[PDB]
C-alpha cells in the first residue's frame, strides 16, 4: 500500500504531507522521471540542401522537392550492387555552386 | 471603407466645458437647448448614484431627437452599455412582453469583473522524487516533497511542491518534455501538451506540440471581462452541464426564451454585490434607449411604471413624434405623445425643434462632406431649397444618386443639374401623395 | 465611490411608516410625511398580517396620482421585514404564454405563503490534528480536537471517499454531517508549511471550535408554497425555479402538498408564515382574473392581498361595462378601501427636504420655497426629478449650494406635461396622428 496522505501538524505550527509508498518496486513506476533528447538531428535534403520535408522514402533518407527525390531514386540503383564506382560523387548535378563545397550525396 | 449609414456623421454633442451648446460641434447643428439638456442628462449617467430616472424626447419627424439620444452613446464611451431597442420589439412569441423589456433593462447595467491569479509554467525536465526514508515511524520509503523544475524562455526554476501533488500528476500524464500549466491557489495541475522542440517537422498530432512559451516562469494574471446582468440570468437560469443527459437533451428540442423569474434576479443582485464588497467586480450602470415608444401597449406602460420606480433599474431615454393619440391596448384614450399621462408624470420631457433653412444647408453640406462628396454652392442652395419645400431627409438622400449622375457624366462634383434631374426621377412623400388624386 | 447595485430609486428615502406604538402616525418619520390616516390604516393591516390568524383579507389604496399609495406600500415592505414574505408585481405580469392568468395568480399567490421546516441535525466539528489513509478497500485514520477534548476515530470506506473528493487534511477546520458524512471546510487553524512551493495562498485563519466535538443542533429551512410546487410538479422541475417553465402546474399536486404541510404542521415539523402580495396597478386585470380572485381569497392558506389602483368610474378590462376604479363590485365588496388625500404646501416641503437629503443635496430656502411652489404648480415628481438635475448644473459651476437659478435653468431645460403639451398644440400639425 502507498499511503496517499500522511498530515501530523506537528512542528511553527504546521501542517505536512509524508507519503510513504513501501513495497520497494511501487516507487518508480510512480516515478520513473525522463532523460529525452532535447532537439532533434536538423535535417538537411542532399539534394539543393533546405530543410527536410515530408520524411524518408520507403528507403533512404530525406528530400525536400520532387525533384530531389527523382535524383534520388535515379541514385541507389548505382548502389544496389553493392560494388561499383562513387555513387554519388556529385551525381546528377546536386545542387553544385559552392559557397562553401558540397561532398558527395552518400550520406545513408 | 466603412458603410456610411444615416447618424454616421453624430460624434458627439459638441458642448463647450461650461456644458453650453456650440452653434455646430461633433457633427450636430442646432438643438441648442436640447443637447445642453443631453449634456445634463450625461453627467446624470456619468454620477451612478440614481436609478430609474427616466428622459423623454419629444418633437416632430426630422428633428435629430433620435440622432442625439446616439450622441449620448459618443460621449459616454465604450465603457457604459447602451442598449437600443425599438418599442414593437415587446411583442415576441416565445416570452410574455413585461419579461423582454426587464430583459433589456438588465441589459442595459454592466459589470467588469476584474480576477487575479498566479500560475506557474514552462517545460517540466526533472519528475525528480525528495526523499526522508521515513514518516517518523515504521517506513518503508517516505519522500517529503516532489521536485518539479520549470523552463520557458526567461529561465529555469525548481519548484519543492507538496506531495500530494503526485495523485493528479500522473491522472495527467505528465513526462519530461511536456509543458503543464499550475495554479497557485488550488495546487492544480493542467497539461497544456508538449513543446515544439519535439516538432518542427515531425507533425502529425492531434493534441499539437503546443510551442514553447514566452516569458517568465512565475506569472501573475490580471483578467478583465465585461459582463451585462442579463447574461448573469441566462447563464445561470440553465443546465449547462454536458455530464447530465438533459442538457444534450438542450440540443435537440429548442431552446426557447423562458420567463426568468425574480428570485434569480434576487440572487444574482446577492452575489454581485458580494463580488463588489470583496473587490472582485465593477458596476457599470448604463442606458436603456427605447426609439418609438407609441408602439408600446398600455401593458407595457403600466409595466413601466413599477419598473422604473426600482432602485436596479437604468437610466431610460423614450423617443416618440406622435401628437395626442390613442394609446395603443386602448380603444378610445387619447393621451399626448400616444404615452399614458400616468407614465408621463414620471419622465423628464425634451423638446425638439424644426431647423431653419440654414441649419438645413449646414447639415446637408455635413453629410456631403461624410458621403465624399463635392458640391458646389448652387446645388447646396437649391438642395436646401427642396429640404425647405419637402423634408430635410429626402434633401440628404438626393446627394448620393446625384454625385453617382455625375461620376456617369464624368465630372468630379455636383451642379444644379444633376439634383434637378435627380428630383425628377424621385419623388417625395408629399409631391407622390398629390400626385395620387390624378392616378386615383 | 464602492457603487452597489442598489442605488437611489423612487422610494429609497422610506423605511418605515413612522407610526407610534399605539399605531398613531407621526408628521415626519422613517421617509414618510403626511397620510396620517391612510399610513394608520396601513399600519392596522400590518397588525393583521403579523398576527396572521385570518386568511385572505383584501385590501384596496386608492387616490389621485403622486398621492404616495406606492410609497405606502413599501412602507408596508420596509416594517414588516425580510422574514415575512412580500410578493410585489404589476398588473401586467400575469399576462403570461407560458401559464394562463389563473394560474399566474395562483403562482402569485402561493409565493407569499412561506413554510418554516425545521428538523433536528447532528454534526461531528473539530479542528484536523492528523489523517492516515493507506490507499492499495482502503482504510484510514482520522484525529479531530477542539478546545476542550480530542478524538481519534478509525475511518469507513465512504468516509475515506468523501475526505478524498474534498482533499481534506490537517490543519483544516471541518464540519461532518452525522447522517450522511458530507463535509464542510470552515478554514484553517494551522498555516500550511513554507517549505513547499508554489501553493502559497496566504488566505487567512479561523478559531478552533470548542466544546464537545459531537453536537446535536436544530436548524430552520424557510421555502415558499410554490417552490415546494415547482419541485414536486415534475422530475427535475427545480430548475423552473430560475427557468421559469412552470406551466400549469396540476392541482391535485397541490391538493397533496397542502394536506401535507397541515399535517407536517400538527406533526410539529413546520409553521405557517403567511405574507402578503401586493399588486400595483391592479386595473389592468381582466374581468376573469378578479372572478379567480374572489374565490382565491377565500381558502385558508390565502395571503393579505393589497391592491394600489387611481382610476375613478371607469371600464374594466375585457367587458364593455364601467365601475369605480375599474375593479368590478364582486370583488370591491370584499375589500376594505384606503384613501390616500393630495399633500399641502408643507408636505410638498417636507417630502423635498427628505429627498434632498437621500440624494446628498444643499440648496438654499429660496429655493425650497421655489421648487416647493413648482411642485404645487406641475407635480410632485416632476419638482423631485429637478433636484439632482440642478445639483449637477450648481456641480458644473463649481458651486456648494443649489440656488433659485439653477432651479430656473433646469425648469427652462426640462418640461412638464403640461408646457409641452401646449407647445406641442402650438405645432399640432407637425406631430402625427393627433
Amino acid at each position: 500500500p502507498i499511503i496517499t496522505y500522511h498530515s501530523v501538524t506537528v512542528p511553527a505550527r504546521c501542517s505536512r504531507t509524508f507519503i510513504t509508498f513501501s513495497d520497494d518496486a511501487t516507487f518508480e513506476e510512480w516515478f520513473p522521471q525522463g532523460r529525452p533528447p532535447k532537439v532533434p538531428v536538423r535535417e538537411v535534403c542532399p539534394v539543393t540542401h533546405r530543410p527536410a520535408l515530408y520524411r524518408d522514402p520507403v528507403t533512404d533518407i530525406p528530400y525536400a522537392t520532387a525533384r530531389a527525390f527523382k535524383i534520388i531514386r535515379e541514385a541507389y540503383k548505382k548502389y544496389i550492387t553493392a560494388h561499383g564506382l562513387p555513387p554519388t560523387a556529385s551525381a546528377l548535378g546536386p545542387g553544385p555552386p559552392p559557397p562553401e563545397p558540397l561532398p558527395g550525396s552518400g550520406p545513408r | 471603407t466603412q458603410r456610411i449609414a444615416s447618424h454616421s456623421h453624430v460624434k458627439g454633442l459638441g458642448l463647450d466645458e461650461s456644458g453650453l451648446a456650440k452653434q455646430a460641434a461633433s457633427g450636430l447643428v442646432g438643438q441648442e437647448n436640447a443637447r445642453e439638456a443631453c449634456g445634463v442628462i450625461v453627467e446624470l449617467i456619468k454620477s451612478k448614484k440614481m436609478a430609474g430616472r427616466a428622459v423623454l424626447l419629444a418633437g416632430p419627424p426630422g428633428t435629430g431627437k433620435t440622432a442625439l439620444a446616439l450622441a449620448i452613446a459618443q460621449e459616454l464611451g465604450s465603457k457604459v452599455p447602451f442598449c437600443p431597442m425599438v418599442g414593437s420589439e415587446v411583442y415576441s412569441t416565445e416570452i410574455k412582453k413585461t419579461e423582454v423589456l426587464m430583459e433589456n433593462f438588465r441589459r442595459a447595467i454592466g459589470l467588469r469583473i476584474k480576477e487575479t491569479k498566479e500560475v506557474y509554467e514552462g517545460e517540466v525536465t526533472e519528475l525528480t522524487p525528495c526523499e526522508t526514508e521515513n514518516p517518523m515511524g515504521g517506513y518503508g520509503k517516505t519522500i517529503s516533497h516532489v521536485i518539479i523544475g520549470l523552463k520557458t524562455a526567461k529561465g529555469t526554476k525548481q519548484l519543492k511542491l507538496d506531495p500530494s501533488i503526485f495523485e493528479s500528476l500522473q491522472k495527467e500524464r505528465v513526462e519530461a518534455g511536456d509543458v503543464i500549466y499550475i495554479e497557485a491557489n488550488s495546487g492544480a495541475v493542467k497539461r497544456q501538451g508538449r513543446c515544439d522542440t519535439y516538432a518542427t517537422e515531425f507533425d502529425l498530432e492531434a493534441e499539437e506540440y503546443v510551442p514553447l512559451p514566452k516569458g517568465d516562469v512565475h506569472k501573475k494574471k490580471e483578467i478583465i471581462q465585461d459582463v451585462t446582468l442579463h447574461d448573469l440570468d441566462v447563464a445561470n437560469a440553465r443546465p449547462q452541464g454536458g455530464q447530465d443527459i438533459l442538457s444534450m437533451m438542450g440540443q435537440l428540442m429548442k431552446p426557447k426564451k423562458t420567463e426568468i423569474t425574480d428570485k434569480l434576479r434576487g440572487e444574482i443582485n446577492k452575489v454581485v454585490n458580494k463580488y463588489i464588497d470583496q473587490g472582485i467586480a465593477e458596476l457599470v450602470p448604463g442606458v436603456l434607449f427605447v426609439d418609438e415608444v407609441h408602439m408600446l401597449d398600455i401593458e407595457c406602460f403600466t409595466y413601466l411604471h413599477r419598473a422604473l420606480e426600482s432602485s436596479i433599474a437604468p437610466i431610460v431615454i423614450f423617443a416618440s413624434n406622435r401628437g395626442n393619440c390613442v394609446i395603443r391596448g386602448t380603444e378610445d384614450i387619447t393621451s399626448p405623445h400616444g404615452i399614458p399621462l400616468d407614465l408621463l408624470d414620471r419622465v423628464m420631457i425634451i423638446r425638439t425643434m424644426l431647423y431653419t433653412p440654414q441649419e438645413m444647408k449646414q447639415i446637408i453640406k455635413i453629410r456631403a462632406q461624410t458621403e465624399g462628396i463635392n458640391i458646389s454652392e448652387e446645388a447646396l442652395n437649391h438642395l436646401g431649397e427642396i429640404g425647405t419645400k419637402t423634408t430635410l431627409r429626402y434633401s440628404v438622400q438626393l446627394l448620393t444618386p446625384a454625385n453617382l449622375l455625375a461620376k456617369i457624366n464624368g465630372k468630379d462634383s455636383i451642379e444644379k443639374e444633376h439634383v434637378e434631374e435627380i428630383s425628377e426621377l424621385f419623388y417625395d412623400a408629399k409631391s407622390s401623395a398629390k400626385i395620387l388624386a390624378d392616378q386615383q | 465611490d464602492v457603487t452597489r447595485i442598489e442605488r437611489i430609486g423612487a422610494h429609497s428615502h422610506i423605511r418605515g411608516l413612522g407610526l407610534d406604538d399605539a399605531l398613531e402616525p407621526r408628521q415626519a418619520s422613517q421617509g414618510m410625511v403626511g397620510q396620517l390616516a391612510a399610513r394608520r390604516a396601513a399600519g392596522v393591516v400590518l397588525e393583521m398580517i403579523r398576527e396572521g390568524k385570518i386568511a385572505g383579507r383584501a385590501v384596496l389604496i386608492a387616490g389621485q396620482p403622486g398621492t404616495g399609495k406606492t410609497a405606502i406600500a413599501m412602507g408596508m415592505a420596509q416594517a414588516l421585514g425580510p422574514d415575512t414574505p412580500f410578493t410585489a408585481i404589476a398588473g401586467s405580469e400575469i399576462f403570461s404564454l407560458e401559464m394562463s392568468k389563473t394560474e399566474a395568480l395562483t403562482q402569485a399567490f402561493r409565493r407569499s405563503i412561506g413554510v418554516r421546516i425545521k428538523e433536528e441535525t447532528e454534526i461531528i466539528e473539530g479542528e484536523v490534528v492528523e489523517i492516515q489513509i493507506d490507499r492499495p478497500s482502503k482504510v484510514g485514520k482520522l484525529t479531530l480536537k477542539t478546545t476542550e477534548m480530542e478524538t481519534i476515530y478509525d475511518l469507513g470506506t465512504k468516509m475515506i471517499e468523501s475526505l478524498t473528493k474534498d482533499k481534506v487534511q490537517a490543519g483544516d477546520v471541518i464540519t461532518i454531517d452525522k447522517a450522511t458524512g458530507k463535509i464542510s471546510k470552515l478554514g484553517r487553524s494551522f498555516t500550511r508549511a513554507r517549505d513547499y512551493d508554489a501553493m502559497g495562498s496566504q488566505t487567512k485563519f479561523v478559531q478552533c471550535p470548542d466544546g464537545e466535538l459531537q453536537k446535536r443542533k436544530e436548524v430552520v429551512h424557510t421555502v415558499s408554497l410554490h417552490e415546494i410546487d415547482v419541485i414536486n410538479s415534475r422530475t427535475q422541475g427545480f430548475l423552473a425555479l430560475f427557468s421559469g417553465d412552470t406551466g400549469e402546474i396540476k392541482s391535485e399536486v397541490r391538493e397533496q402538498i397542502n394536506a401535507k404541510v397541515a399535517e407536517w404542521r400538527e406533526e410539529g415539523k413546520a409553521e405557517i408564515i403567511p405574507g402578503v402580495l401586493f399588486i400595483d396597478e391592479v386595473h389592468m386585470l381582466d374581468i376573469e382574473s378578479f372572478s379567480f380572485l374572489n374565490r382565491a381569497l377565500e381558502s385558508d392558506m390565502a395571503p393579505v392581498l393589497i391592491m394600489a389602483t387611481n382610476r375613478g368610474i371607469t371600464r374594466i378590462r375585457g367587458t364593455s361595462y364601467q365601475s369605480p376604479h375599474g375593479i368590478p363590485i364582486d370583488l370591491l365588496d370584499r375589500l376594505l378601501i384606503v384613501s390616500t388625500t393630495p399633500y399641502s404646501e408643507k408636505d410638498t416641503k417636507q417630502i423635498l427636504r427628505i429627498r434632498c437629503e437621500e440624494e446628498d443635496v444643499e440648496m438654499s430656502e429660496d429655493a425650497y420655497t421655489v421648487l416647493t411652489r413648482i411642485g404645487l404648480e406641475t407635480s410632485l415628481r416632476y419638482a423631485i426629478q429637478l433636484i439632482t438635475a440642478a445639483s449637477l448644473v450648481c456641480r458644473k459651476r463649481k458651486g456648494t449650494e443649489v440656488q433659485v437659478d439653477d432651479i430656473k435653468r433646469v425648469y427652462s431645460l426640462f418640461l412638464d406635461e403640461s408646457r409641452s403639451t401646449q407647445y406641442m398644440k402650438e405645432y399640432q400639425d407637425a406631430f402625427l396622428f393627433n
